[PDB]
RNA sequence: CUCGAUGUUGGAUCAGGACAUCCCGAUGGUGCAGCCGCUAUUAAAGGUUCGUUUGUUCAACGAUUAAAGUCCUACGUGAUCU
């Protein structure tokens, strides 16, 4: 989990979902994508 | 037939699917030949046969599945979607596979 | 039967010799000695220069008044000539080099004991103005990309644009203010001095209407 | 810098959609004005509080008459912004010497030569 | 915490002062006053 | 407390002609 | 004071303030919004 | 004196909170209507010259 | 609507589907001319969260809603009363439409909260630890800002931040 | 602001607080096999050494430590000391 102000998909395995109030990116096939928004 | 290649028809012995294309309930069930008959799912196991009946007897149309196990299952799909049926003869698959092993 | 377009053909289009951007020197050839005000009002209000296209199709639009230093041409230069494809692609300045001279007094001293030496040179920007005009055989689409990449890093607000959407843009700000439910406007509270407005407002005021402040360009006002 | 104010003459020619609003007759302008300070001419430039003395609007809200003739109306205009104008009307006449005494200005801005103070029989 | 630096109401940075309902309806009602003023000073 | 510079204009100090 | 011409968005005069207040955009409303007409 | 009222005159002061109730409900009607109905029969204004 | 029954008999399971008695729309809506319910019968900006009788007929069984598509409701109406069920639930006011819960189930005794016009799920609001001056305070959010629009009987409109 | 005086470095004594965490806790990512690391999220309850030279704050060096944190407090503290 890297903090983000812009979230971004960086394949096409990454989905965008809103958790606890933020967003994120969950990526299983590459879990280096995953993204929380700052 | 994506979703289903990737469970795939080991513990599938045979599936039957009997329809009468004349009549007007049998969308389903033929789309549920589409995606059964695809290379990729047929491609999982060559062992279990993928066979379509068809017929022009007014009844309504049938999906038989024989499993390995002995144990069958039958979707009758004249109220049924095509995603039900593929949803429920996963979850068939995700069982009756863990049964033998 | 998905139906198919046609499509633009740029075939009539031409390229010239040397479609990349030429290099920004930092300063101008005979440097300058002559030190020079502040002027801050060349880079306030509208721009009456610079604000049509002339060659190319796709531009960058100033939203806002700055002053672009050599470092900010060289990122114009490199990011645009990158990003372009030579053969179907061109673009042009259209900025002059940096010619303003900006002195500086040396770190650590007080104030007073004269003007301070030219440090550097830049180029006052209005709003409204057009940076970097591009062309070819190209949509907007492809340059869009990478001329919104460069509008986000100028000191100014900007923003990529073309024929089409500069002049819509233009015609939708012409339709709110023949629309406009509000019986008040600032032009007229201004221009007739109402309520003694003047005493709070500049002489230019009468002329932007409301819609500048300082640098800033504020488009939602009508 | 902060300098008297031109008033452009577009501001002062009234429209048609105007003279629906405000009921006023282009060919029959009214004669006098009714002038009332309703704003304060602290911090407001000294020669908009020198044009409030010349006026006779010292005291505010207290109601004052001019003649609606372009030199007066210069003064007005610039005023404008710390003044209240309406015309005055006249709906029984110009006073006369018998009811000088027995006059009274309405807020409505007609002045009444008969001031009985009884409800009306009607 | 929530200081404002210097004096509130001056120099660069100001505690923000913000256009409540009531003040943009007073200044409306003196700025109908003025446009008919306007109109009784074009005959 | 570096030492400054100094201003190189002299003159300039007329009165307005009126 | 600071120049006419800042680096920051610099504070208005309230009377100021309250001029933009009053001359803001206001757009056509419909009677009835068009999407619920045929 | 309406706050001497409230004290020491309760039903006199009742029935100008039944007045007051009375041309307040008037004034909801009136501005309801088009035009059509005639002023309120409270709302009626003595004038005096 | 259309049932699903599955019957696992010895060996042999049979998926079948059967059509189930479906509610009709009431006769002559007051609005034919409307392009989706709320307007047909002049609802626009008259209904609340707690209008469930109202709420009630676009959400499934457990309490989720039903797709834009298959109501009619336009793009608008449709986050309106999305979020209307939301607070509804949250408010207590569906307590025949909770959710689906496993055989073997039973959830563990939680604290109970009254509220309503609650915008946000409770678990992820943060405490307002810091509230800031006047001029910049953190507000509470009461409400939805989607029925700002609401017709408003009182002179002062809608707060929707305490 | 204070010159009809608001005592000026470092140290001693006692420490209050911030977290942008040095150690200890909980997590995501890794060019994370393991052992060690790097990076980010969360965490301020508790802890954060002794010495040689130098007035030193620092710095270098010796020997340790789970770690020898960054800062604010009139560069905290002289009607408590030096
Ligand atoms: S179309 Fe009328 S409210 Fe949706
Ligand atoms: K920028
Ligand atoms: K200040
Ligand atoms: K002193
Ligand atoms: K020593
Ligand atoms: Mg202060
Ligand atoms: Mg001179
Ligand atoms: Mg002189
Ligand atoms: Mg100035
Ligand atoms: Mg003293
Ligand atoms: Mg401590
Ligand atoms: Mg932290
Ligand atoms: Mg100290
Ligand atoms: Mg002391
Ligand atoms: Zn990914």
């Amino acid at each position: 989990f890297k903090n983000k102000t812009v979230l971004k998909k960086r394949c096409k395995d990454c989905y965008l979902v809103k958790r606890r109030g933020r967003w994120y990116v969950y990526c299983k096939t590459h879990p280096r994508h995953k993204q929380r928004q700052m | 037939a994506a979703a289903l290649a990737r469970l795939g028809l080991r513990p599938v012995k045979q599936v039957r699917v009997q329809f009468c294309p004349f009549e007007k309930n049998v969308e389903s069930t033929r789309t549920f030949l589409q995606t059964v008959s695809s290379e990729k799912v047929r491609s999982t196991n060559l062992n279990c046969s993928v066979i379509a009946d068809v017929r022009h007897d007014g009844s309504e149309p049938c999906v038989d599945v024989l499993f390995g196990d002995g144990h069958r299952l039958i979707m009758r799909g004249a109220h049924l979607t095509a995603l039900e049926m593929l949803t429920a003869f996963a979850s068939h698959i995700r069982a009756r596979d863990a049964a033998g092993s | 039967v998905k139906t198919l377009l046609p499509v633009p053909s740029f075939e009539d289009v031409s390229i010239p010799e040397k479609p990349k951007l030429r290099f920004i020197e930092r300063a101008p050839l005979v440097p300058k000695v002559r030190r020079e005000p502040k002027n801050l009002s060349d880079i306030r209000g509208p721009s009456t220069e610079a604000t049509e296209f002339t060659e190319g199709n796709f531009a960058i639009l100033a939203l806002g008044g700055g002053y672009l230093h050599w470092g900010h041409f060289e990122m114009m230069r490199l990011t645009i000539n990158r990003s372009m494809d030579p053969k179907n692609m061109f673009a042009i300045w259209r900025v002059p080099a940096p010619f303003k001279p900006i002195t500086r007094k040396s770190v650590g001293h007080r104030m007073g004991g004269g003007k301070g030496a030219i440090d550097h040179y830049v180029t006052p920007v209005k709003a409204g103005r057009l940076v970097v005009e591009m062309g070819g055989r190209c949509e907007f689409e492809e340059v869009q990309g990478f001329l919104d990449q460069v509008a986000h890093k100028l000191p100014f607000a900007a923003k990529a644009v073309s024929r089409g959407t500069l002049e819509k843009m233009r015609k939708d700000q012409e339709e709110r203010e023949r629309n406009n439910q509000n019986p008040w406007t600032f032009e007229r509270i201004a221009t007739a001095n109402m309520l003694g407005i003047r005493k709070v407002l500049s002489p230019y005021d009468l002329t932007h209407k409301g819609k500048y402040w300082g640098k800033f360009y504020m488009p939602k006002r009508v | 810098k902060f300098t008297r104010s031109r008033i452009p003459e577009k501001v002062f020619q009234a429209s048609p959609e105007d003279h629906e609003k405000y009921g006023g007759d282009p060919q029959n302008p009214h004669k006098l004005h009714i002038v009332t300070r309703i704003k304060s001419t602290r911090r407001r430039p000294y020669w908009e509080k020198d044009i409030i003395k010349m006026l006779g609007l010292e005291k505010a809200h207290t109601p004052q008459v001019h003649k609606n003739i372009p030199s007066v109306n210069a003064k007005l205009k610039v005023v404008k912004h710390l003044i209240r104008i309406k015309p005055l009307k006249l709906p029984q006449g110009l006073p006369a010497e018998e009811n000088m005494s027995n006059t009274c200005l309405k807020s409505t801005g007609e002045l009444v030569v008969q001031w009985h103070l009884k409800p009306v029989e009607q | 915490r929530g200081r404002i630096p210097g004096r509130q109401w001056i120099g660069k940075h100001r505690r923000p002062r913000f256009v409540s309902l009531r003040a943009k309806q007073n200044m409306i009602r003196r700025l109908e006053i003025e446009a008919e003023n306007h109109y009784w000073l074009s005959m | 407390k570096k030492s400054g510079g100094s201003s190189k204009n002299l003159g300039g100090k007329s009165s307005g002609r009126r | 004071g600071s120049k006419a011409v800042t680096r920051h968005r610099r504070v208005m005069h309230f009377q100021r303030q309250k001029l933009m207040a009053v001359t803001e955009y206001i757009p056509p409303k419909p009677a009835i919004h068009p999407s619920c007409l045929p | 004196v309406l706050a001497d009222l409230a004290i020491y005159e309760p039903k006199t002061f009742k029935s100008l909170a039944a007045l007051a109730s009375r041309r307040r409900h008037e004034g909801f009607a009136a501005a309801l209507g088009d035009g059509k109905e005639p002023e309120g029969i409270f709302s009626r204004v003595v004038q005096y010259h | 609507f259309r049932e699903v029954v599955e019957t696992q008999e010895g060996k042999t399971t049979i998926i079948e589907g059967r059509i189930t008695a479906t509610p009709k729309e009431s006769p002559n809506p007051p609005n034919p001319s409307g392009q989706c319910p709320i307007c047909r019968w002049n609802l626009k900006h008259k209904y609340n969260y707690d209008d469930v009788l109202l709420l009630s007929q676009f959400i499934r069984p457990h309490g989720g809603m039903l797709p834009r598509k298959i109501t009619g409701l336009c793009q608008e109406e449709h986050r309106k009363i999305e979020e209307c069920v939301k607070m509804a639930h949250r408010a207590g006011l569906l307590p025949n439409h909770r959710p689906r819960l496993p055989e073997g189930v039973v959830p563990k005794s939680k604290p109970q909260l009254n509220r309503y016009l609650t915008r946000w799920a409770p678990g992820s609001v943060k405490p307002i630890y810091k509230k800031g001056p006047r001029w910049n305070r953190v507000r509470m959010p009461v409400g939805s800002p989607l029925l700002r629009d609401n017709v408003c009987y009182s002179r002062t409109p809608w707060k929707l931040y305490h």
